[PDB]
């Protein structure tokens, strides 16, 4: 009768779709609640400075 | 939490009053006492004179 392209025929999927994605490369910045400085400044007086 | 102190500029007006007692020997001079005190500057002197 005639030739037919593959895309011309609907295809049913025999594969189970298992979607696994990698974990995003995540960069941890230096985060400090109080720096050694803030902490040194937290003192009401510094004997050294005084 | 704000562990940092509240900071502000101030101005200290005071007079360093040094009374030195000196003994004068024949060939030398010696301090027999140095009283150092810090006196407040009165308001009438900070407002009228200094400022």
């Amino acid at each position: 009768s005639h030739q037919l392209s593959r895309a011309d025929i609907t295809t049913v999927s025999t594969f189970i779709d298992l979607n696994i994605t990698m974990l995003e490369d995540h960069e941890f910045v230096p985060l400090e609640v109080y720096t050694r400085h803030e902490i040194k400044d937290s003192g009401l007086l510094d004997y050294t400075e005084v | 939490e704000n562990i940092a102190p509240y900071k502000f500029k101030a101005t200290m007006y005071y007079k360093d009053v040094t009374v030195s007692q000196v003994w004068f020997g024949h060939r030398y001079s010696q301090f027999m006492g140095i009283f150092e005190d810090r006196a407040p500057v009165p308001f009438e002197e900070v407002i009228d004179k200094i400022n």
